[PDB]
């Protein structure tokens, strides 16, 4: 049965690439029916229980090729808890957004980009049910080679050093990441998302460990000595890798230090957070201070993200249940409001125009009057400005952060000023004065980024004014990471 | 415990192993070269091999021992600071104040790391994990490292860690109970 | 088999005229076929580590040497399947890979060779082999005899392996001269403790290991790759590394040496930092196998190593095979050929490989990222059994080193994906001669094996599980 | 031991330092095989046994084909100059 | 006499589609300017403002807020205090 | 911030700084056998120097450890500068 549902699938795709050149089409087709069947997922799904639901393994020898009813188990296992499930409904809703994003300004090789743009999605959907730490590990890291072939194919004129940028270090951090989970697995001679709590390491064998994981963290949810491929990354990437980067790989990487180092690490954790306070402090500070001298606009987007990255660190290593839940909704959130600005500065902005200079850019609104409705709504969003979700978030790490230190709190409470500066520095440039000299007037905003726009707003409003509706997936992985004896 | 070191007779063994390094590596420039060059051009054109021998080896044991001997313990700290001034003496080299502290703290830094995993190219042997108890404990005992527990006990978690943040010597349970 | 074939072969060649040579080839490549499909089934002799010693302890035969064999026998029947079979029906082809009359005799007789040195117990079992196989390598370097920088090679070739071979037979000699004895059978596990083997056996191990390329006296084999012929050259690059390799893996004579650890950080070093300003595709192509010989280096320090070994040797072997296949097919798309030998020489001259036959440029992006060693793909998982190995047995800062070594080998190894995804001006369109549907199979099956070999690693582990345990 | 050792040497270093021509270079390397010869033949008669002598035997013979291999080298080396340098190849 | 084949018909390529006209007037010195700040590393050297600024907020802000983050690990709880009663624990 | 520290000294531990300290590296070590006319002499003699190198090295290093770290860090500053 279930093979002949796929070679009538194979013939379904070829038969429509031989009778429409694009994919397209189909490509948001699958992803739709992606989303509809996470959601009959998500109606199936036991909130009641802590353990893992839809569990299913893969490459297991009695059957390489299929699922496995085994009493011994080798492959790689997958399934989901709550925690899981959040990032894969956000993953899920915004793989269309992307594929809808590059509709009709990728015009030369089509099919190669919406290819390599669904394959980057679907491996990152894929990243949220692993349940080993080398399942989790093959997955973290096949991204990045067709980050490596979108980015250098398609960008701007600087797309050769982005692409090496966004393999290099990625890669540098993550083969540390390797070191530990192969430490891991010659003690344990287990790697699991299931057991791996029952097992106590000795404490500096722990604070071995901790450091190769925490280092591949500070790599990819870039804290500030390496927090430096990020804007160049963004600034000279294309439109879909840039909204896929800053929605979902730096969540992912807030999804690991959940997932992989808070349950067998606890009594590591507990010696280290203050080393995280300093570095995540310091990465709030010091890149919300560099964005206010920047000439260009889609790395003013990416200095942003790492500042509300910082915001999440210090959520999630605030030994607070406050602090968890805070992150997880400041991730989704974040994850939700800024592939929208990235749109407005990548999408609005660079098709109509084909430069990123902040001198250009004057007094759009007396020809454009819903862009800047636009801006300035996502302005507001982006800073900390309630009802967003992007509040709840920040506000729900800064009271853990407080918690756990209340200096280091104290002084992380100045992000929300800090955030204000050089969001509504760069709004009041775009919107404000007479229209500029050097932009002809060109189209208003049309229907497909409005309606990508009015999702993306709709659904940081929804978690804003209530963010109870995902408490039910939350509240067991919320109790799950504490260690207060 | 430690025993204080040598520096004076270790700086000298040092400077000794450095002066036939620097006349081995002198010897094959000289062998290894084109153009019109003599005996005694050896120690004219040999691009001043000797002075970075000698002075790396004097530097790097002579820091190394008194770090370790003002520090009164042994570990890959000391493999830092001589590091420190192994950098400093190849730094100097480079006649310029910015490019001198990068040969410093990297070479510092390079070689703190390599004093930090046992200052060993090779393995040693019985602290492999090949060579030591592994697995669980199959009583209980104190779980040594490479050694894996279900649960730990309490009073090293209060030792270890502290008494501060969320952690206690009586979890909060059983320390508000109505008797 | 192969002395059959041999002996077959001279005879049927002598007689033969040189029209003949190219189909004589598409004979003997069917014939190590049916060797490996027909004859296999002796896999069962090798249950739980059964362990044979033949023509009274001469040759010691295992499992592992077994699969050593097997992979030096596909690696044969794909490197004699690309001199018997024409790329294209041009003329060009024709006057480009082009056999020689004798090139099959040199091969199957350096295949032999290469067989009796993992095979071997004794240590003139050890010898003979090794002048057989380095014999057979300075023929088949000097056969395209009408090249200038080819017999300058096999020249360079024929001193530096005689020097490392008067090594190895000065170290037999003087570990004879201590012990009455040619077995390292002899040594048993206590005579090492009361005597000092270390400097005969590391001396043993180190002429054995500079034959290879290893760091000190690596740049006159790099040299020699870049001299000789294309096609000749990604066989001399693979048999003595397997083969002088499979020996020194099976033998642990420097088991936590301090002498290889210092020249597999010094491999790992100057492999990777050496071959970054580098615009030839054979000099770029050759620094690789400096670095991946370096990662076996270090599984020499290892008592039992052979699972690491043999999956990074045959993740090596088909990377290795299908990288240079790959750029065998890219000669029909750069716009010079000079060096009728050697046609595509610089790196540039792939440039816009994705705008004719991007296909070709997937199939150099799958084997590119298993070199750098990329999860979904099998290079990842040589490194990783590797690295469980490494730090499995305290060796802390040779894992960093490695890591390290990786990272700036990745940069070489992308600079050819640099090269070959950028724009071009003249692209094809129309072309009326195919490649050829037997060869390019080949580079499709090396691909998925690549790309889809992590499936079977449960089974591999398994089989393994039995018959080496 | 001593002759053995010093002509291996001496042999060693003479092909290590030729500077000159060719020739000094392959008559370098058969005195190197010499003076292993000259090694192991002792170990045999200080041991009483013929294996060291078994081994002797065998390399006499691989030392004679390395020779006739690699001068057929050098006249293919010659073939297409019909020179040799002094330096060197 | 090594030329590749006589049957290869290559010719130009082109990306395909609409030529968008110009929306925009470059500007030179705004361009200059801003390829001056995006690639300003590779000119970037080491001055006394620049290794001011490098000690300023490389190393002394993160050994101050340090030696601040340890000093004050377990210090505080304000959970549920009253008055008179002690908020520090050390 | 924006100028000294994240575009100038974290790129010079970045990827400005290691583009240029791999430059001179492999220059130098492309350079090693620059030298000589000769292929054979300046080989050979290269093989010469490793096998009395080497067993200087252990003649020292059984001795003492301490004293042939600075040695083989003078050998890596000499073969890669
Ligand atoms: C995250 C990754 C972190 C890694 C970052 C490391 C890369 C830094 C790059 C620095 C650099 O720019 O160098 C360029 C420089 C290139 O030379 P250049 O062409 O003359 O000029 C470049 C600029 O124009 C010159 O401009 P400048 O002078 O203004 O720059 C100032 C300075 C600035 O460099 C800095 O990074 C300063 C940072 C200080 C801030 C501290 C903040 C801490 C928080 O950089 C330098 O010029 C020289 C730095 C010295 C290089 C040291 C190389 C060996 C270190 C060991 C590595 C292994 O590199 C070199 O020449 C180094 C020599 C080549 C390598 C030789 C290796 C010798 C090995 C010695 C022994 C090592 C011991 C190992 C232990 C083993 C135990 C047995
Ligand atoms: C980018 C990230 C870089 C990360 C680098 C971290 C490397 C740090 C290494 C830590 C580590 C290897 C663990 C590595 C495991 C996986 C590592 C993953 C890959 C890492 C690549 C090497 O430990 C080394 O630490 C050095 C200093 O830290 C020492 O230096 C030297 O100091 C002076 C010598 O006397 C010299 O005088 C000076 O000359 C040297 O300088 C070394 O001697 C020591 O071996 C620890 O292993 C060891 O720890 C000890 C103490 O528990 C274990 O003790 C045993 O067990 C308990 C009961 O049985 C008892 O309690 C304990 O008493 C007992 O003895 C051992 O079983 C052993 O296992
Ligand atoms: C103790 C440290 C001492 C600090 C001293 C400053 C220091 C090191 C900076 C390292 C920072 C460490 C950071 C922390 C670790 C990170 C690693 C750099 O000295 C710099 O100081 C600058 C500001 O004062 C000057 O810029 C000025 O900007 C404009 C006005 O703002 C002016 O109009 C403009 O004319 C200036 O160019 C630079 O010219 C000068 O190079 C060392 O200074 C000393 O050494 C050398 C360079 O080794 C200096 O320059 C060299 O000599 C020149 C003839 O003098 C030659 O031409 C040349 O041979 C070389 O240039 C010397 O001068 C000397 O001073
Ligand atoms: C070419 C053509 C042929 C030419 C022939 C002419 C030359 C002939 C001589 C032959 C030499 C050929 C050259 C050989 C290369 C050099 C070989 C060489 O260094 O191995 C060293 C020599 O270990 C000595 O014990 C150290 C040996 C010390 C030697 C002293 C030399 C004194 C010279 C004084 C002047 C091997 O230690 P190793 O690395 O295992 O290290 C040991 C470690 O030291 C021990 O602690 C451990 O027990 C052990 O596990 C291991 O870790
Ligand atoms: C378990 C361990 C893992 C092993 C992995 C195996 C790797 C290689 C296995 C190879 C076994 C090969 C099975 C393939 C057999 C099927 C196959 O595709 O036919 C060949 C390739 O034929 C090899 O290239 C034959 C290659 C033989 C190599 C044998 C190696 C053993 C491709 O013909 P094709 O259709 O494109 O093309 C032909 C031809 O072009 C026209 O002239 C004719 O009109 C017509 O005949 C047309 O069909
Ligand atoms: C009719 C068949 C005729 C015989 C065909 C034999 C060809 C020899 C080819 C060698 C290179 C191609 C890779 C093939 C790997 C085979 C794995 C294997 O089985 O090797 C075993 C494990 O290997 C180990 O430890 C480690 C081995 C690592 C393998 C890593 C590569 C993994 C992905 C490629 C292999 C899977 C491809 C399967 C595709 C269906 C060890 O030796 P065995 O005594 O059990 O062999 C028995 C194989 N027989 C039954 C076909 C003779
Ligand atoms: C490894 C190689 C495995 C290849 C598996 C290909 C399976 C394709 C099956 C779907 C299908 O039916 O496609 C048929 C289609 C026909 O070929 P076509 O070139 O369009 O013929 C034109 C004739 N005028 O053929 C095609 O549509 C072309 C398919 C090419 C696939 C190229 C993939 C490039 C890399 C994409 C991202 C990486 C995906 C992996 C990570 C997820
Ligand atoms: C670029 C490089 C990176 C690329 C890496 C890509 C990774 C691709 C891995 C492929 C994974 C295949 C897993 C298939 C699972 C399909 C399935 O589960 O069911 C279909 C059938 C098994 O039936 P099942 O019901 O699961 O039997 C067990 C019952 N307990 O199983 C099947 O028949 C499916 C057969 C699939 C054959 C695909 C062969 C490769 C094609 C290309
Ligand atoms: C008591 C006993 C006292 C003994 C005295 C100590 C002797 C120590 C041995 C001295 C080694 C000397 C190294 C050397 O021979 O000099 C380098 C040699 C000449 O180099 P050069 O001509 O200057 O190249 C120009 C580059 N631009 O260049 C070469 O080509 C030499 C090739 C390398 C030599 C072997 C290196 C062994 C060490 C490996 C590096 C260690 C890495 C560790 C990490
Ligand atoms: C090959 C190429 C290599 C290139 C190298 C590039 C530079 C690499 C980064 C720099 C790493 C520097 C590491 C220095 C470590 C020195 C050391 O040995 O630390 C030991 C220390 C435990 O020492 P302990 O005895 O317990 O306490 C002493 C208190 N005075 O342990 C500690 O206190 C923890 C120290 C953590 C340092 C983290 C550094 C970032 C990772």
């Amino acid at each position: 049965f279930l093979t002949s549902i796929l070679l009538s699938s194979l013939y379904l795709f070829n038969r429509i690439l031989a009778w429409q050149g694009n994919v397209k089409h189909f490509y948001l087709f699958a992803s739709n029916l992606l989303l509809l069947f996470i959601v009959v997922l998500y109606i199936n799904f036991n909130t009641f229980s802590n353990s893992f639901q839809f569990n299913f393994e893969l490459f297991n020898s009695l059957n390489p090729f299929g699922l496995s009813n085994s009493d011994i188990s080798n492959g790689l296992l997958f399934g989901i808890d709550g925690l899981s499930l959040t990032f894969i409904l956000l993953t899920v809703l915004l793989i269309p957004l992307t594929l809808l994003g590059n509709w009709y300004n990728i015009n030369f090789n089509s099919n190669l980009y919406y290819t390599l743009v669904l394959a980057i999605g679907l491996v990152i959907l894929l990243n949220f049910w692993a349940l080993d730490y080398i399942s989790f590990y093959i997955l973290f890291e096949a991204t990045l080679p067709l980050l490596f072939i979108l980015i250098h194919i398609y960008g701007s004129s600087d797309s050769e050093r982005a692409s090496f940028y966004v393999l290099m270090f990625t890669l540098s951090g993550s083969l540390f990441m390797l070191l530990s989970i192969v430490v891991i697995s010659i003690v344990l001679n287990t790697t699991n998302f299931i057991n791996h709590n029952l097992f106590v390491l000795s404490l500096d064998l722990q604070t071995i460990i901790w450091l190769g994981l925490f280092i591949a963290i500070m790599v990819k949810t870039p804290l500030f000595p390496i927090h430096v491929w990020l804007p160049v990354v963004h600034s000279e990437s294309p439109l879909a890798g840039s909204m896929i980067l800053a929605g979902l790989i730096l969540k992912l990487a807030l999804y690991a230090i959940l997932r992989l180092l808070l349950p067998l690490l606890c009594e590591a954790q507990i010696l280290y957070t203050p080393m995280i306070y300093i570095i995540s402090l310091l990465t709030i500070i010091l890149t919300s201070l560099a964005t206010l001298r920047q000439i260009d606009l889609k790395v003013i987007i990416a200095y942003s993200s790492i500042s509300h990255m910082g915001i999440a660190i210090l959520g999630v290593c605030s030994n607070t249940s406050l602090g968890i839940y805070g992150s997880i909704v400041l991730g989704v959130a974040h994850g939700f409001v800024s592939p929208a600005l990235f749109l407005i500065v990548g999408g609005i902005l660079y098709d109509r125009y084909h430069i990123r200079i902040v001198n250009y850019y004057k007094g759009l609104t007396t020809y454009m009057p819903q862009l800047a409705t636009y801006i300035i709504i996502l302005s507001f969003a982006n800073i900390g400005t309630p009802l967003t979700g992007n509040f709840t978030g920040e506000f729900l790490s800064l009271q853990g952060g407080f918690i756990r230190n209340p200096i280091i709190g104290g002084i992380s409470c100045i992000s929300v000023l800090l955030a204000a500066i050089y969001q509504l520095k760069l709004t009041n440039k775009l919107t404000g004065g007479i229209s500029s000299i050097y932009m002809h007037r060109t189209n208003d905003v049309t229907i497909r980024e409005k309606f990508i726009m009015n999702i993306l707003i709709i659904s940081t409003l929804i978690i804003g004014i209530c963010p109870q509706i995902m408490y039910n997936l939350l509240y067991w992985t919320v109790n799950n990471y504490i260690y207060i004896i | 415990h430690f025993h204080p070191y040598n520096t004076l007779g270790l700086a000298t063994q040092s400077a000794m192993v450095g002066l036939g390094a620097g006349v081995v590596a002198a010897a094959a420039r000289n062998s290894l070269a084109t153009g019109p060059r003599n005996i005694l051009t050896t120690f004219s054109k040999s691009g001043g091999v000797v002075t970075i021998f000698t002075g790396a080896s004097i530097a790097y044991v002579f820091t190394y021992c008194s770090a370790a001997n003002l520090r009164e313990r042994k570990d890959g700290w000391n493999h830092m600071w001589a590091g420190a001034a192994t950098g400093a003496v190849l730094g100097a080299r480079t006649k310029l104040v910015p490019a001198f502290i990068g040969w410093t703290v990297l070479c510092g830094a390079a070689c703190g790391l390599f004093g930090w995993t046992g200052a060993r190219f090779n393995a040693d042997r019985k602290a492999s994990l090949e060579q030591s108890p592994k697995g669980f404990v199959q009583e209980d005992a104190h779980q040594t490292f490479w050694e894996v527990v279900h649960r730990r006990p309490l009073s090293l978690t209060v030792e270890q860690l502290g008494e501060g943040r969320g952690i206690n010597a009586v979890p909060i349970a059983t320390a508000t109970e109505a008797p | 088999m192969l002395i059959l074939a041999i002996i077959s072969l001279i005879t049927f060649v002598s007689m033969s005229k040189l029209s003949d040579n190219r189909a004589i080839i598409r004979l003997i490549n069917i014939y190590l076929i049916l060797v490996l499909v027909l004859d296999s089934f002796l896999y069962l002799l090798f249950l739980n580590n059964q362990t044979y010693t033949v023509m009274g302890e001469l040759l010691i035969f295992n499992s592992f040497t077994f699969y050593i064999d097997m992979l030096i026998y596909f690696i044969m029947i794909v490197i004699s399947s690309l001199y018997g079979y024409n790329l294209y029906n041009n003329n060009l082809y024709k006057t480009l890979f082009e056999p020689k009359k004798e090139l099959i005799i040199l091969f199957l007789i350096n295949i032999l060779g290469a067989l009796l040195i993992v095979h071997s117990n004794d240590f003139i079992t050890l010898f003979v082999a090794i002048e057989l196989q380095s014999y057979s390598i300075y023929l088949i370097t000097a056969i395209y005899n009408s090249s200038y920088k080819a017999s300058k090679a096999s020249m360079l070739y024929f001193f530096m392996g005689g020097i490392l071979s008067i090594l190895i037979a000065y170290s037999i000699n003087t570990y004879y001269s201590v012990l009455n004895s040619y077995t390292l059978h002899s040594l048993d596990s206590l005579i090492i403790n009361t005597l000092d083997l270390n400097l005969i056996l590391i001396a043993l191990s180190l002429g054995l290991l500079f034959k290879i390329g290893i760091a000190p006296l690596h740049k006159w084999l790099i040299s020699i790759y870049e001299n000789t012929p294309i096609l000749i050259t990604i066989y001399i690059s693979l048999i003595p590394k397997i083969s002088i390799l499979s020996y020194l893996v099976l033998s642990n004579i420097s088991i936590n040496s301090l002498v290889i650890s210092i020249l597999a950080i010094l491999t790992l070093l100057v492999g990777s930092v050496g071959g970054l300003l580098q615009i030839k595709i054979k000099r770029l192509l050759a620094f690789s196998g400096l670095t991946n010989a370096g990662y076996m280096m270090l599984l020499l320090l290892l008592n039992n190593n052979e699972f690491s070994y043999l999956y990074y040797i045959t993740q090596y072997s088909i990377s290795h095979l299908a990288i240079f296949m790959i750029i065998i097919f890219s000669i029909y798309y750069i716009n010079y050929i000079n060096n009728q030998y050697n046609p595509i020489i610089y790196v540039n001259q792939l440039k816009g490989l994705i705008h004719d036959n991007a296909y070709l440029v997937l199939s150099m992006a799958i084997v590119v990222f298993s070199f750098i060693g990329i999860p979904p793909l099998l290079g990842f998982f040589g490194k990783l059994n590797i690295l469980m190995s490494i730090l499995n047995n305290g060796y802390y800062f040779i894992s960093i080193v490695l890591i390290v070594a990786s990272l700036i080998s990745a940069l070489y190894y992308l600079y050819l994906l640099n090269v070959s995804i950028q724009d071009k001006n003249n692209i094809l369109i129309n072309s009326n001669e195919t490649v050829s549907s037997v060869l390019s199979y080949i580079l499709s099956s090396l691909i998925i094996l690549i790309t889809f070999g992590f499936i079977y690693n449960s089974l591999i582990i398994d089989i393994f599980n039995v018959y080496f345990n | 031991m001593f002759i053995g050792t010093i002509i291996l040497v001496l042999s060693f270093l003479g092909f290590v330092f030729n500077r000159r021509n060719i020739i000094l270079a392959f008559i370098c390397l058969e005195t190197m095989l010499l003076g292993i010869n000259l090694i192991l033949l002792r170990n045999s008669v200080l041991f009483d046994d013929i294996s060291g002598s078994l081994f002797a035997i065998v390399i006499i013979i691989l030392a004679g084909v390395e020779s006739a291999i690699g001068l057929s080298l050098l006249v293919s080396y010659y073939r297409l100059r019909g020179v040799i340098n002094s330096y060197g190849i | 006499e090594l030329k590749p084949s006589s049957a290869i018909q290559r010719g130009p390529l082109n990306k395909g589609g609409w030529d968008a006209p110009h929306a925009l007037h470059n500007d030179g010195a705004i361009d200059r300017y801003a390829h001056w700040r995006t690639f300003y590393q590779e000119r970037f050297k080491y001055t006394r403002a620049t290794g001011k600024s490098t000690l300023i907020f490389l190393v002394a802000f993160p050994a101050l807020i340090g030696y601040v983050a340890y000093q004050s690990e377990g210090l505080f709880e304000f959970a549920g205090k009253r008055r008179g009663e002690s908020v520090t624990t050390r | 911030i924006a100028h000294h520290v994240d575009k100038g000294s974290l790129y010079r531990l970045g990827p400005v700084g290691i583009n240029r300290l791999l430059n001179k590296a492999s220059y130098n070590v492309i350079n090693l056998s620059s030298n000589t006319r000769s292929s054979l002499s300046m080989n050979s003699m290269l093989i010469l120097i490793t096998i009395v190198s080497l067993l200087l090295l252990v003649l020292v290093m059984n001795v003492n450890f301490i004293i042939v770290i600075p040695v083989l860090i003078s050998i890596l500053y000499i073969l890669f500068s």
